[PDB]
């Protein structure tokens, strides 16, 4: 899920806009 | 599990600024 | 309006505390 | 919604439980 | 009032960085 | 208050600091 | 060391909401 | 005190309210 | 005035998660 | 200034990273 | 790890409320 | 850098302040 994704290593800000609505 | 609850802390404000007024579910995990 | 766009960023982390493992749905509408 | 309800009066903690899944 | 609320956030935030290990009190 | 105080004005480090212990 | 000064802030601004206008000390 | 206990182990939000006035 | 400071605020967090590892210049003037 | 401008109306994240170093 | 990445948005944070009458140059 | 000078130990603020413009 994102936590161990992004709490991996960093997420871009088109990584992180995978998880929006 | 402290770190981690930090890292969550950080990683919903990032996707605030970047959902926008789509919004986004945060669901653990 | 801006005003809303600095309340939601308080929001979230305040949703991010409470709900805890549940998660939240950050709506904004 | 979230923001109707309470970016004018403050929401509780208890009241934001509402917005948990 | 919500502004009021979201103030006083970054107030203890502030306080926080400038009393260092002295800590503080927050009392509204 | 603080609050009256420092949400009507901004306060500076200096003036905040006088809330310490 | 910097995890307990950043953890720190975390907690300050989450015993904000906690505590509501009951407030708190802040004791390091 | 407080850092002790809640930065080795998350502090629940009822855990926190320990520590309120 | 106290609005403008702690949007401010809000403001470099966002110049921060934009900018990354590459940093900003950031002035008000 | 720049808080002058975003802080009167909303800037996005596609507006702010043309200030990044 | 994503350490400094998490610790650069504390430092920002704090350099905003230190460098108030001309801002700060942030280069990681 | 502040990366290698303020997230390895704490930077005070007076330490904080070579990052000022
Ligand atoms: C909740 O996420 C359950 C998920 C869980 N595990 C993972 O997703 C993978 C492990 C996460 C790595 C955490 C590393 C975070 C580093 C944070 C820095 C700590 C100090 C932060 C200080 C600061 O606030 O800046 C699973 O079971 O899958
Ligand atoms: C969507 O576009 C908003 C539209 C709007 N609908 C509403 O406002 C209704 C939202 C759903 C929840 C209503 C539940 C009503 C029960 C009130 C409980 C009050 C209890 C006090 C404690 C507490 O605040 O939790 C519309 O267009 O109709
Ligand atoms: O990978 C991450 C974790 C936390 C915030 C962020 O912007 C990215
Ligand atoms: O009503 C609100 C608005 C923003 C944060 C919060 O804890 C409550
Ligand atoms: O006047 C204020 C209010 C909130 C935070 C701060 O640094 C100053
Ligand atoms: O144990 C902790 C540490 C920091 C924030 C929090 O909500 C709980
Ligand atoms: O226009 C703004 C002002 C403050 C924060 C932000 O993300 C955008
Ligand atoms: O050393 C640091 C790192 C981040 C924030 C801060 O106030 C000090
Ligand atoms: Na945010
Ligand atoms: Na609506
Ligand atoms: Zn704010
Ligand atoms: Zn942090």
């Amino acid at each position: 899920g994102i936590v161990e994704q992004c709490c991996t290593s960093i997420c871009s800000l088109y990584q992180l806009e995978n998880y929006c609505n | 599990f402290v770190n981690q609850h930090l890292c969550g802390s950080h990683l919903v404000e990032a996707l605030y600024l970047v959902c926008g007024e789509r919004g986004f579910f945060y669901t653990p995990k």
